[PDB]
Formats: structure tokens, sequence, C-alpha cells
RNA sequence: UUGCCGUUGCUAUGGC
RNA sequence: GGCCCAUUCGGGUCUUGUAAUUGGAAUGAGUACAAUGUAAAUACCUUAACGAGGAACAAUUGGAGGGCAAGUCUGGUGCCAG
């Protein structure tokens, strides 16, 4: 059973948005599985799983503990304006190849 | 680390003989690592002794020399002088590893089996998982030398050659 | 790469943003990206301090002004629509620039350092300030280092300080940069070194120029709010 | 002078390192972490509260009703109680049984509800440390902690389990083992008004667990002797004791970091504190903890010591050195075996031999200005700190309490002027760990409630 | 289809002399070569066992009335 | 008011 | 029976050996699920499954000394010396 804890809560009304630092917790586990971690995010917070993210996962060593960092949106269309594209490819629904020349 | 001075005497050959055999060491780097450093701690507390009474250096750098060889666990609390730092010696500072101290706290039957119990990595100091064996155990990580809980000698569960002799005396 | 005025911590990157060009000069103003990312944290990168802009959230000197490298300068009350984030940023005493939180009828102006009065073309009297707002017509006794109020929704003069002695006074430059308490001494030389002196906790002394200082009010009384420690 | 010329560097390299009030004095980086402060959310959990209710020398302290319930069962354990924003209280016992009681019929002595009794039917059929999972306890449970919300009571001992049982009907609804040998645990904690449990195990660890969702947070390492006490509050901080090593250790437990606490007071310097113009000494084993508030909290001694520490002091702010007095030497016709008189009271060295009682129980009201600490000398003792927070003091006792008090702690009632209490103290004639009590003098295993008032 | 390479031609150990188990580790040689020197210290010295294990048997080993095994000064 | 047992109260105590 | 000293004779000492049998535990190199990381990928970190008896899953380098044949060569005062 993974286990959760947010930190430093902010709110950005610029960017439309809550911001925290997320302690996520496997004892016995591997890491961090970052789909249910949205999941388990977006229903401690309110429901908006496609406007909850999170990007910047670090594990310590032998486990256990991972900082990351959360952000969640209202408003899953101005979550899609303000996230990047790489996020987006990552989670959400956006696919944009390169044209692959030179 | 750097070798010694005439590295050949049969008084050196037969102190490392001992010293390897009574701490379970591989070769003669170990020696010659913590000797060389143990030189250069006991080569600054002379210059410290050279000085006098009331110097500024002497004060400071003492104190806080003898301080910090306290906890590292090489020097007892109530020495807190400076001319035991010149009487400390190398056993004293591998008897800090955590091979010897392994076996001295009795997870272990010899050094031998403290080597392999450390580099098979069923021995943690408080929360990590230590798994090379000349580790300089502190005066406050004494005392949470145990068996980690990721190995069947703690209380996990047990490792492959018991379970597949289970399952084929379970065929 | 960077100035001492910013409060930039050194972990930040490699190429520095200069500003682009604008009111003020690039030595004493801080541009926009600078301002919201790394300094009160709106922004976590180049790209979302674009985003806001585009989105026109900034309303500096009562006009939006989208641009990333906008170089505010002295005392441009930046505004911010969501959260009625208003903003008049000032210099602290060791040299960067602490933005100070103050409210809407504080914000609804500015003031302004006079810096030169012309007969310039038509009889048009005239005044220049350190944002360069050529405002029509003032009085007479304008002269050199005065500080005018700007309207900020027109553009007029509402209230004038006359520099004297025995003045509240701001120093912007030099080894006084970020000074207040403006009595100990007034010394006017003919060319340099040249100052109304400031004091201190224990009432010290100081040398600047007078282009590198400008009023701000009374003694006790400036109407500009002031941050505190 | 060498200690005078350290001073004396010390204080000039600390000038300058200033080195290295005026009218304006606005510093740029603090107001912007000032305007991140206006910007962020969450202040809820981490008040650094302080001392806000000063209370002390309001309340009537000498006719308090003092009801000591006696219960058929050997040597009660613990006591774990519960109020909403009725109430339920629990005790624990060596006899292995779990205890529900209502405890809001004030006026009166508390009422029996429901047992729960583990006994040799929930020894494991393994003897391996991670098939711990009955679901009863084989083994001396040692301590209860109901939730701050009411919904489970967890209790554990020396079967180094957690069993949490849900209130409405005393069932174990999950089982938590410590998943090693000497995993026994001896104190539990909740934050207050929480799901997270703070449990301190044997093993020098401290367990914390979300119960809830069934999950272990973070495991804390870092006494040196069996961690006897814990004690927590609002805060996500926690203030933990281990036994001989004579430090109290506080625990950021986000950052898993702490701050020590070690004793130090020694009978030279303070006999020679006496001999300026006494039967006092050095110090056992630190027993027992309350975090009074988040800046302050208070240990109880092997030696009978009372002390107050702060948040920025490392060496305590207060003693009180003698708390329950000094215990009844050993008679005559029982230390010797000679005939005369004269030899049997030669073998009792004068004073030399005479050992204080030792608090095995300190419960400080969160955030107040009182404290209630117990031992077998059969008389609580309540003191109040000074609202200087820099001393305490002796109000009252509480003298209806005959034997060991294995716990204590209060129950709230009334309005923010006028307030009554009743003081729950488990009493047994054992103390919780193991026996080592001789001279059972008239003691009774039971519930000792006093109603304070005012 | 396939003519694999063999261990000789792989590893190329041309022709060496037959070698020690106890040599193919570094710990555990110098684990019994300090046996063996503790074992010989047995022969030069007395070394002091332990002290008395159960009942005193007797000196197991025989009593020379005519050798003194004693330093003698100058 | 309890594992027994005694005084019990018409509720409090004290021996294992 | 092993070991130690010593130019010699000899002396000192003591549980020591053996390609003897045998037992269940341990895991690491390797093989690999992943997830994390990252524009993406590698790597670090976390990590289920398998993975040891010649544990052949086969570390070297250099030194000291022998011993053997219906063998070969040389010398010369048999059977020897080299």
């Amino acid at each position: 059973a993974v286990t959760i804890r947010t930190r430093k809560v902010i709110s950005n009304p610029l960017l439309a948005r809550k911001q925290f630092v997320v302690d996520v917790l496997h004892p016995n586990r591997a890491n961090v599985s970052k789909d249910e971690l949205r999941e388990k995010l977006a229903e401690v917070y309110k429901a908006e799983k496609d406007a909850v993210s999170v990007f910047g996962f670090r594990t310590q060593f032998g486990g256990g503990k991972s900082v990351g960092f959360g952000l969640v949106y209202n408003s899953v269309a101005e979550a899609k304006k303000f996230e990047p594209t790489y996020r987006l490819v990552r989670y959400g629904l956006a696919e944009k190849v390169e044209k692959a020349s030179r | 680390y750097s070798t010694p001075k005439r590295p050949y005497e049969s008084s050196r050959l037969d102190a490392e003989l001992k010293l390897a055999g009574e701490f379970g060491l591989k070769n003669k780097k170990e020696i010659y690592r913590i000797s060389f450093q143990l030189s250069k701690i006991r080569r600054a507390a002379r210059d410290l002794l050279t000085r006098d009474e009331k110097d500024p250096k002497r004060l400071f750098e003492g104190n806080a020399l003898i301080r910090r060889l306290v906890r590292v666990g090489v020097l007892s609390e109530d020495k807190k002088k400076l001319d035991y730092v010149l009487a400390l010696k190398v056993e004293d500072f591998l008897e800090r590893r955590l091979q010897t101290q392994v076996y001295k706290l009795g997870l272990a039957k010899s050094v031998h089996h403290a080597r392999v119990l450390i580099t098979q990595r069923h021995i943690a100091v408080g929360k990590q998982i230590v798994n090379i064996p000349s580790f300089m155990v502190r005066l406050d990580s004494e005392k949470h030398i145990d068996f980690a809980p990721t190995s069947p000698f703690g209380g996990a569960r047990p490792g492959r050659v018991a379970r597949r002799n289970a399952a084929r005396k379970a065929e | 790469a960077a100035p001492h005025h910013w409060l930039l911590d050194k972990l930040s990157g490699c190429y520095a943003p200069r500003p682009s060009a604008g009111p003020h000069k690039l030595r004493e103003s801080l541009p926009l990206i600078v301002f919201l990312r790394n300094r009160l944290k709106y922004a976590l990168n180049g790209r979302e301090v674009k985003a806001i802009l585009m989105q026109r959230h900034v309303k500096v000197d009562g006009k939006v002004r989208t641009d990333t490298t906008y170089p505010a300068g002295f005392m441009d009350v930046i505004t911010l629509d969501a959260t009625n984030e208003n903003f008049r940023l000032v210099y602290d005493v060791k040299g960067r620039f602490a933005v100070h939180r103050i409210t809407d009828e504080e914000a609804s102006y500015k003031l302004g350092k006079v810096k030169k009065v012309q007969l310039g073309k038509k009889g048009v009297p005239y005044v220049v300030t350190h944002d360069g707002r050529t405002i029509r017509y003032p009085d007479p006794n304008i002269k050199v280092n005065d500080t005018v109020k700007i309207d900020l929704a027109s553009g007029k003069i509402t209230d004038f300080i006359k520099f004297d002695a025995g003045k509240l006074v701001y120093v912007t430059g030099g080894r006084n940069l970020g000074r207040i308490g403006t009595i100990v001494h007034k010394e006017r030389h003919d060319g340099g070194f040249d100052l109304v002196h400031i004091k201190d906790s224990l009432d010290n002394t100081f040398v600047t120029r007078l282009n590198n200082v400008f009023v701000i009010g009374e003694q006790g009384k400036p109407y500009i709010s002031l941050p505190k420690g | 002078n060498p200690a005078d010329k350290r001073r004396r560097l010390a204080k000039q390299y600390l000038e300058n390192l200033k080195s290295e009030d005026e009218y304006n004095n606005f510093d740029a980086g603090d107001l912007d972490k000032d305007i991140i402060a206006s910007r962020l959310k969450e202040d809820v959990a981490e008040q650094q509260g302080r001392v806000f209710r000063y209370f002390g020398d309001k309340l009537l302290i000498s006719e308090a009703k003092q009801s000591f319930t006696r219960v058929g069962e050997n040597n009660l354990t613990c006591i774990s109680c519960f109020q909403p924003v009725r109430l339920f209280a629990y005790t624990v016992s060596k006899d292995l049984q779990l205890t529900k009681y209502d405890i809001t019929d004030f006026s009166k002595r508390p009422k029996k509800l429901k047992y729960a009794k583990g006994g040799a039917k929930y020894i494991p059929t393994s003897k391996h440390e991670y098939e711990n999972t009955t679901e009863g306890h084989y083994d001396e449970i040692l301590t209860v902690a109901a939730s701050p919300d009411g919904k489970y009571v967890v209790t554990g001992g020396r079967d180094r389990k957690l069993i949490v049982w849900s209130t409405e009907s005393l069932s174990p609804v999950k089982v938590i083992p410590t998943k090693d040998r000497r995993g026994e645990v001896l104190s539990l904690a909740f934050r207050k008004n929480s799901d997270q449990l703070y449990a301190s195990c044997a093993d020098f660890k401290i367990r914390t667990y979300s119960i809830n969702q069934f999950s272990q947070l973070e495991i804390l390492y870092g006494h040196h002797d069996i961690v006897e006490d814990i004690s927590a509050l609002a805060m996500e901080r926690c203030v933990t004791v281990g036994a001989r090593d004579r430090t109290a250790m506080l625990w950021k437990i986000p950052d898993e970091t702490r701050l020590t606490f070690r004793g130090g007071d020694e009978p030279q310097k303070l006999l020679r504190r006496w001999m300026k113009e006494p039967l006092f000494f050095c110090e056992g084993s630190i027993d027992v903890v309350s975090m009074v508030d988040d800046f302050h909290f208070i240990t109880g001694s092997d030696n009978g010591n009372i002390c107050l520490w702060s948040l920025a002091k490392k060496k305590p702010i207060f003693t009180e050195r003698i708390a329950h007095g000094i215990l009844p030497e050993p008679s005559f016709n029982d230390i010797s075996g000679e005939t005369d008189e004269e030899l049997r009271k030669r073998q009792l060295q004068g004073k030399k031999l005479l050992q204080p009682f030792w608090i095995t129980s300190l419960y400080a009201i969160p955030y107040s200005n009182v404290f209630i600490s117990g031992s077998w000398s059969g008389s609580l003792k309540v003191w109040k700190i000074s609202d200087n927070l820099r001393s305490f003091e002796l109000l009252g006792e509480l003298s209806g309490a005959k034997g060991v008090v294995t716990k204590i702690q209060v129950v709230e009632s009334g309005k923010h002027g006028k307030e009554k209490f009743r003081i729950l103290a488990s009493i047994a004639k054992e103390h919780r760990l193991g026996r080592w009590i001789a001279n059972v003098s008239g003691a009774r295993n039971g519930i000792y409630s006093a109603v304070i008032d005012q | 289809g396939k003519r694999a390479i063999n261990y000789q031609i792989l590893k190329n150990k041309g022709l060496t002399p037959k070698r020690n188990k106890d040599n193919r580790n570094s710990r555990v040689k110098k684990r019994k070569k300090y046996q063996k020197a503790q074992k010989k210290l047995k022969s030069v010295r007395a070394v002091y066992s332990g002290g008395q294990s159960g009942v005193y048997e007797g000196e197991k080993t025989g009593i020379k009335k005519g050798l003194t095994r004693s330093v003698k000064f100058k």
C-alpha cells in the first residue's frame, strides 16, 4: 500500500494552479508508480485527474521515500494550455512528432 | 595511501600477518590506508603538542581533534588529553570498522563470517544496508548494527536456497 | 553574468536575461522574467512566464505591456489582476530590489524625478522623468531634481515635491545606493560630490551626487508607504 | 586562563563574522519570502502553538471527587481516552485484556462496556517473524491509543504486533507486525486531530503509521536504549525518550532529523552548591515525557526528577529533584539476620541506600498550564508551570490512588472560563514493564478517577 | 554448423604450473597462514589458552624436573 | 464498582 | 604425528592432520520484469523471476627445492662422479 504526503502547498492564480512537494512512501514496493500516484493524488484532492500532474521524482537510497513535484489544476482545458507538450505526451493526450530531416 | 619506509622487514611482515589474521583483512592496503591517515592525524597532534599552552591553534584545534576522535570512537570520553592522540595506534582504528564490530557484537561467528554477511547485505547500520566491510562505525552508530529487515537472518522471506529446497521437498 | 541588484541566486543558469530597451536604463532595472519567475516565483520557467504574459496579467504603470524583458526600473508599480497584486519595488539598504506590497490608492500613482525643463518648440513648457513621461505644462518653479506625482490614469502631474534643504530624499546610485534619512547636512558643490547628506541609526554622514539622489517626501510624511523589518 | 581565552577568542571570532536601529530596516529576501508566506496554504497543522490555556491557579484542587473504581485485572498497564470536537475510554492489562469504558457520565465512576481478551490461543503456528499476522495478543499488551477521530483503538505490546481494533465492536480490523525479533512496542501516540500513529519500539526504533490506510509511513532510528516513552501534538514533530541513555530526542519526522537533549546533573557540583552554606544525587534513566506545547516539554526521570525543557536549550531549563519522596528504608527485621538492633542498624549505613520514588507517569495537558505526576507514593501530584515558562510549582496532591500509576491523562468538560476535568490514572501493583516492585502497600488494581472543578 | 571456440583457445592459459585454491583468494590465504602462524606460536612460547577448563586432570604432557625455562638476569 | 474471596452499603473499603 | 631452535651432537613443545566422507543455509557476478529518470534515449537510483558446488560461474605472477626410466651424454684408478 502506497502512502502520500503533500507539503508546502501554494496557490498560483496566474497559472490557475495549486502546487506542492510530494513525499511518496512505498515500503516494500519498487517505486512511485506514477499513474497510480496521479489516481491517489486526484482522489485526495478533487477530481480533475487529467489536470493533476507530477514530474520531478527522486527516490532516496534504499527505497521507501521519493520526493516529487506535484501541481494540480482546475479546468483540464487550461491544464492542457499551461502544461508543457512533453509532459502532455507522457501522460495526457497530445502527440505531435518532429519532422525527421537532416 | 602510501607505502611505508622499509616495507619488507620481518617485524613488519609479522605485524601485517597478525593484523590481517586478527581482523580478517584481504591485503596490505587496508593497514596501509588506515595507517597513512592515522599518520596524518598524530603527525598533526605532534605539532599541536610542540606549540605551547594558551596558543589559539593548540586550544581550538586540540579540543576539536579530540572531540572528533571521540566521536569516531577511537578515543574514550574521559581521556580528553592530547597525548592520548599520540598513544593512539592502528588497531584502535581498525577495531572500528564494521566487520570487526559485527563479529564483536556477535551477529557473526568470526570476522570472515562478518565479512561475508556484510558483502551479502545482511547487515544494516541504522536505516541503510551497509555492504562494504571497512566502514568505520561511529560511537552513535555502534548500537544500531543489526540484521537488515530485507534479509533472512532478520525476519524477512527466506532466500533462494531455502525456498528451492522447500519446494523440492514439497515435490 | 548578472548584476547585484536583481537578488539572483547563482544556481540558476548560464545566460543571464538582458533586459530590452524601455523607460529605464539597463543598469537600473529588472525585467519581468527575473521579477516573476525567480524572485516572487509566479512561474517556473521562461515558457510559462511567456504564457502568463500572453494571458496578460501584468499591468505595470496601468498599461499591460506584455513582454518578457521589459525593464521595470525604480517604483514602477507592478499590478497583477488575480489576487489584486499591487507591488511598488524600491531599493533596500544593500543594493537589491526590495519589492514592497502596496494597496490600490497607492498604486493609483507614482512619483518621478524631473531631469530637465525645456522651451522645446512653440512655447510649451516641458518635463521629463526616469521613465520619460513627457507631460505638459508644470509650474515655472520646477527646478532639476524635484519630484512630480504622475496620475497613472491620464498622465498629468497631480502633486509636486520641491527639492530644498529639509526634504526626504532617496539615493539611487554610487556607494550610498538605497539609503534613507536625508538630514545631517546640505552641501552643494560646483560640479561633483554635491548633495544633501543622509543620517544613520547613530546619524552618520554620507556623500553622493545630485543626479544619484531624488526626493520622496517630507520629514516623517512620505505619501509612499515603505516596507519595514 | 584558558577557558577565558577560549571565550574571548570565540567572541572576537563572532564579531569578525558579523563584520564579514535605523529608520529604514527592510530586507528584500525576507520580505520576498514573506510574500510567499502570504501566498501559501495550510496554516492548520503547523501551528507553533504556545501556552494559551493559562489556568493553573484558577481551578480548585483540594476537594476533588475521587473515585477509585477497582477492577479485576492483574496489573493494568495503559489508559487511552477520546473526545470529539459520549466519550469512551480504554484500559489494557497484563492479563491480555483490553476493556472499553464509557466515561461521559461525568459525576460518577466509569462504566464497563466490552472486553477483548487474547490468550494462549493466539500464539502463531510458525515462530517466524513475518507471519505474525494473527488476530489477538498472546503476550503482555503494553499500550493502547485511541484515534483522535474515534474510529479505532490501536494497541500493542511485547508480542511485537500492532492490532488495530474498531471502536463500535472491539474487533481486530488489521494486524501489522514489527517484522523483527526484539520489536516490542512500548509507547503509542497519535498526533492530535489526525490518523497518524507514532509507536516507539525497543529496537531503538520509532515506527510511524497511517491507520485508516493500514500503511507504515517512516521508520526512524537513533536512540541508544529502549524508547520507553513517546509524545506528540498536532504538529508533525514528535518527542521520544529512551531509557538509560539519559537523552530525550525530538524528531522532525518529514525531515527525519532530531534535536537531542541530554541530562547532566552531578552530585559533586550539586553538593558543592549546597556546601556553600542534603540527599540529592545523579540520574538513573529518563523515563516518561509529555509535550506541553510546541516549544517546551517535561521529562520524568528514574531518580524522581521532573524536568522542564525548551526547544532552544540542550541542558534543561528547570529541575524538581524529589517529586514523590524517598522510599521507606528496609526494616531491621528484614535487612540483616543478626540478633541485636545495633548491628541491624549498622547494616543500613545511615542514609546511603535510601532510594527515591521514580516518576512512572507524567501527563501534560496539551498547551495548558498544568501537568500531573504519578508513582507509587500513593499520592498523585499536580504541578502548574509559571506564566514566564521557566519554572513549575506544586499546586496540590490527589491522595486516593494506592499503587503504581501506570498512566495519567485527563478528560475535559466545561467552557472557556469555567471548566471541570476528570483525571484518569491507571493504578496497578506492579510497574508496566517488569515486576521489580516490592512493598505493595495497600495497592489495588484499579482506575483512579478524580473529578476536579472550576 | 558453427565450430565454436573452446576454453584453451579462449582464455589462453598456456602451460601453467599447478596452483593453489587458497591462492585464488587473497583473504582465505591470510586466514590460513595466520592459523598456521598461531599454531607455530604454541611451539615457541607457551600460550595462555584460557585457564582451567574443567577438573584439573594433570599436566597431560609431562613434567621435566631438570629443565628451567626462566630468564636469568645478566 | 471485578478474577476470586472478607467486611459488605440497603455505598466505600482490604487481603490474596 | 605435527611444529620450532641449532655449525654439530641434539634440544624444545603440543590436538594435529586427510584430493576422507558429508549437511543444509547465504548470496553476488550474470540473465532479466518493470517503473523511475529524461525532449527522447543511456546511466545512476528503486526493483519482482531465475541464477553455485570441480560453488567448472575454472584470478594471475614470480620464487625455492626435489623425485623418477630396461632412457641418453661426458669423464675414469670396477658398482662412481658429473
